[PDB]
């Protein structure tokens, strides 16, 4: 469960939106989603008597439904295959894209264009990254925490930049700072950029900064804060 | 008149009276991928459309008749064109978008290579008003190649209206101002006027910021003061800065005069020389070029940052570079 | 052409069932088949390793082709090409342990199983299409009940050695050398007027508009040549390959100038050397017949300038005059 400091609006995705309303309401179907907060393919209902397979936005996909668990569901970059070369039939359209999935059926991280003429890097849901599209194969795709940082620095979020891995992703465990007065988030970005020598140590940082306090926690894998671990 | 001989077709011979544009020049950077559908400047088009190449030169279009090679206009230069009787059988919202540059910044060596488009528009139907807001919204239109439009009136029955890119030549030194930075053009030009940089809300490139610390043999295309900005809207400014040059290859965002307490500068670049001092490598043993106390390029977000590396080169009219 | 042959590169067997409308575009059930392939694992060899498992791709875009026989049945093969660069060597030590991984019960032997069942369904907007309980096997041209492997090479590498005795001969495979490129298991000489330098390649860059090439599989830039340069009648060339504007005889040292093609020009020929800037000038001027000639009054320049110490230099002053159209010449 996540569940982040300072924010007013949690960056919960429309899975978990739709799991913890049905929750509350004591349905009996209560969605399942996975760590990331995407729809697991795979959707139970009470008891697991009856399971079926849904599509990226949870919609149930028409005659998978069995009592028990379904033998194979295809992934939602599969599923979207489908709709695009369907549509095409069904609506005459001359498609230039056609998603490329991994062997797992996840997204490929570059994703091309049928021309093979432009190339661009998804995330893990099939959505472009911004400022990726380019001629040819992208050589490097950003990951995860390195895109949060840049983000930051375009004016999207706090000004704590998250820390990340060698390989790009978010280090299990975020550190940042709280300015004890106001309890709002120490601006890092801009602090550390200006004051470099008040991070030698913590004499020096507190000497500068005498009214901010340190906040740690665990990290999911999208960097999100895990509930009650700060 | 107009003579033209498609290659191994009919040969035409247009008869000219009273033009108004001259309008293609032999020596004109023409983009490699244009859409022919769009007024494309060589009349010639649809070679082989259904076997039949359409000329749409003048204002009036040949049938198309062909089994290109030769095209070339010619002119009477003493002509009564201005002064003739009509009895003899004849026949604003884009001036805020440009912005007045200072002649006298200009250098004016014949010798230089810049690319341009020119155009000559005659005077017995263009005015100094008319001419100067065609020559600025034809500049507007070309949107990836013009970014200068000089107008000149140095001759008799005919205003020239060339189009350049962009011309600022740089010397290779880290410093917050544009001073070691000049126009170069052919000529001297009457009037010339810059096309006002409009920066879009979204980066276009994600950049990467490059291991080295040290540059050398660099070219600069432009110096940018930054310190009157946060840190963070500097960057984003100077991210896109080097999207709204087509011939940016990368720039640095770095404090410069560190001595001094150091000034916020935005550095966009055309070649990034030869890249050293790498923080990940040389722990041991530095062999290269390293420390620059007059230059902060460590502490994030500092750095030279890189446009992403294609196989697509840069624009042809891209001036060439060379360590 | 002589290259360095290499082992087989990949192993592939194929399979044929029945999904059970036309005159329709079936490309798009090769991407579906394929789709509900990959989603069941037989587009993958998962290798009973020590630890981690290693996955082993046996798909591609060209594994699944679909034809129709009959009403309702389609005709579906699906072939499963292994790579041996991706077989790991410490868990499939022989080519023999790669063939039976490839023809056994992790990926042939799991398929037929689930086809005579009667548990393969594809699902396409509610609509099923179930699969027949036969299965076949290519065994080189004669479908069996049992599959066969057969080897093979990779994109850019030519076969050598035909696919029936392949038991005979490991080196099977060569690189398509520098004047060639692929298609279809042969390595084809770049034909004329285009030019390759790389190995392996898969088509060839033309040469630049002005050049072309005398052969065929030209293996380098400079191997592009102009008009002049391949001309063999002795007509010496400048650089940037253009006509040298003055020409000497073989036979005899008489000089004489050509057009801008290598056509010969008349009337030039002179027992004198003429410089190449001689030739520039009366390049620029066209001798007429007799037959566009009439002889009768009109006007004629004054012109009184220093006169000659010469057709050569006469026609150069026309060539300044920029108002004489044109002159004669007397003997
Ligand atoms: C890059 O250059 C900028 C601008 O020169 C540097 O920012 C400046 O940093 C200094 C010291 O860090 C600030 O000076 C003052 O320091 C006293 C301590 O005696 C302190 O009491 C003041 O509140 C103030 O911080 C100066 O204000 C600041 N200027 C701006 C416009 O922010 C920056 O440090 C340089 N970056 C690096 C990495 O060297
Ligand atoms: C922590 O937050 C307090 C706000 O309560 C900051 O103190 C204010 O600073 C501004 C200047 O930016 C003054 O105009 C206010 O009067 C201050 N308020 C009080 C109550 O003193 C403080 O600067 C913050 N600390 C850091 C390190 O950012
Ligand atoms: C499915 O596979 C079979 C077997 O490889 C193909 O049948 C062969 O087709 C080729 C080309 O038409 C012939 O030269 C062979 O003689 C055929 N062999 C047999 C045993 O019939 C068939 O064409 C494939 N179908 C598709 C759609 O690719
Ligand atoms: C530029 O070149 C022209 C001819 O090539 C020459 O006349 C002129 O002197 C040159 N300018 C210099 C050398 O500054």
């Amino acid at each position: 469960n996540i569940f982040e400091x300072q924010v007013d609006a949690q960056p919960l995705r429309p899975c978990e939106l739709q799991r913890e309303r049905a929750f509350l309401k004591r349905e009996d179907y209560v969605p399942q989603c996975a760590e990331d907060g995407s729809f697991q393919t795979v959707q139970c209902g009470k008891d697991g008597a009856s399971c079926w397979c849904v599509d990226a936005d949870g919609r149930e996909v028409p005659g998978s439904r069995q009592p028990g668990r379904p033998a194979a569901c295809l992934s939602f970059c599969q599923l979207q295959k489908q709709q695009i070369l369907l549509s095409s039939y069904i609506n005459s359209t001359a498609t230039s894209y056609l998603p490329q999935c991994q062997d797992s059926g996840d997204y490929s991280p570059v994703q091309c264009d049928l021309r093979r003429r432009q190339c661009w890097c998804v995330d893990a849901e099939g959505m472009e990254v911004y400022g990726t599209r380019q001629q040819g194969r992208p050589a490097r795709c950003p990951r995860s925490c390195e895109i949060r940082n840049r983000r930051l620095l375009h004016g999207v979020g706090d000004r704590s930049p998250p820390q990340c891995s060698p390989d790009g992703a978010f280090r299990p465990v975020q550190c940042k700072f709280v300015n004890t007065t106001d309890m709002m988030i120490f601006d890092l970005v801009h602090s550390y950029s200006r004051f470099p020598d008040a991070f030698v140590t913590f004499s020096s940082f507190r000497s500068r900064f005498p009214e901010v306090s340190g906040y740690c926690y665990c990290a999911d894998s999208q960097g999100r804060e895990l509930a009650e671990t700060g | 008149f107009i003579l033209v001989q498609v290659q191994g077709g009919p040969l035409l011979c247009g008869l000219l009276s009273s033009p108004d544009v001259l309008l293609c020049h032999v020596r004109d950077w023409r983009d490699p991928a244009e859409a022919q559908a769009n007024a494309s400047c060589p009349g010639v088009t649809y070679d082989q459309d259904s076997r039949q190449v359409t000329l749409r030169l003048g204002g009036q279009e040949i049938r198309g008749l062909t089994p290109t090679s030769f095209q070339q206009v010619y002119l009477w230069k003493d002509s009564d064109m201005g002064s003739r009787s009509e009895s003899m059988g004849c026949r604003d919202l884009t001036t805020g978008l440009f912005s007045p540059v200072d002649l006298i910044q200009v250098i004016v060596d014949g010798n230089v290579s810049l690319p341009s488009q020119q155009h000559w528009l005659f005077k017995h139907l263009f005015s100094l008003q008319q001419a100067n807001l065609w020559c600025l919204s034809r500049c507007a239109g070309e949107p990836s190649f013009c970014q200068l439009a000089e107008v000149t009136d140095s001759e008799p029955l005919y205003f020239t209206c060339t189009l350049y890119p962009e011309a600022q030549v740089c010397d290779d030194i880290l410093e917050s101002s544009p001073k070691g930075c000049r126009l170069i053009l052919p000529r001297r030009p009457s009037a010339l006027y810059r096309k006002k940089v409009v920066l879009q809300d979204r980066v276009k490139n994600f950049y990467n910021r490059l291991p080295f610390q040290k540059l050398t043999g660099i070219s600069i295309r432009n110096k940018v003061p930054m310190s009157d900005k946060s840190i963070s809207s500097g960057f984003f400014e100077c991210e896109r800065l080097c999207d709204m040059d087509p011939c940016c290859t990368g720039f640095g965002f770095l404090n410069v005069s560190q001595l001094k307490g150091g000034e916020v500068t935005c550095l966009t670049l055309n070649s990034l020389g030869l890249q050293t001092c790498s923080e990940e490598y040389g722990g041991v043993w530095r062999i290269l070029d390293c420390g620059s106390p007059d230059t902060e390029v460590r502490t994030y977000p500092f750095g030279w940052y890189q446009k992403p590396v294609s196989p697509s080169d840069a624009p042809s009219f891209c001036p060439s570079v060379a360590l | 052409a002589c290259q360095r042959p290499q082992f087989w590169q990949t192993l592939q067997t194929q399979a044929q069932f029945q999904l059970l409308d036309y005159s329709g575009l079936l490309l798009a059930f090769q991407v579906f088949l394929l789709d509900e392939l990959t989603a069941r694992g037989f587009c993958q060899i998962q290798v009973k390793t020590a630890g981690t498992p290693v996955s082993i791709p046996v798909c591609d875009d060209s594994s699944v082709k679909v034809e129709c026989l009959s009403r309702e049945r389609l005709g579906v093969n699906i072939t499963w090409k292994l790579q041996l660069v991706d077989a790991p060597p410490a868990s499939l030590p022989d080519l023999q342990d790669v063939e039976e991984a490839l023809a056994g019960k992790y990926l042939a032997g799991r398929f037929a199983d689930l086809i005579q069942s009667g548990t393969f369904q594809l699902h396409l907007d509610s609509k099923t299409f179930s699969a027949d309980t036969s299965i076949r096997f290519l065994q080189g041209d004669r479908f069996g009940i049992s599959p066969r492997t057969q080897f093979g090479c990779l994109e850019g590498f030519g076969r050598v050695v035909a696919a029936s005795d392949a038991s005979q001969d490991a080196l099977g495979c060569v690189k398509c050398p520098e004047g060639s490129y692929f298609q279809d298991e042969q390595c084809i000489p770049c034909p004329a007027g285009f030019y390759q330098e790389q190995a392996g390649s898969l088509a060839c860059v033309p040469c630049p508009e002005g050049r072309t090439t005398v052969y065929a599989g030209a293996f380098s830039q400079t191997h592009c040549v102009t008009d002049c340069q391949k001309n063999e009648v002795g007509l010496q060339c400048d650089q940037d390959g253009q006509y040298r504007a003055s020409q000497r005889d073989r036979t005899s040292g008489k000089a004489f100038c050509v057009d801008g093609e290598g056509r010969r020009l008349p009337w030039t020929e002179a027992e004198a050397p003429l410089v190449d800037a001689q030739c520039l000038v009366m390049r620029k001027f066209e001798k007429l017949p007799e037959s566009k000639v009439i002889f009768s009054a009109d006007v004629a320049v004054m012109v009184r300038s220093e006169v000659p110490g010469s057709l050569m230099q006469c026609l150069a002053d026309c060539a300044l005059d920029e108002a004489c159209g044109f002159l004669t010449v007397s003997t």
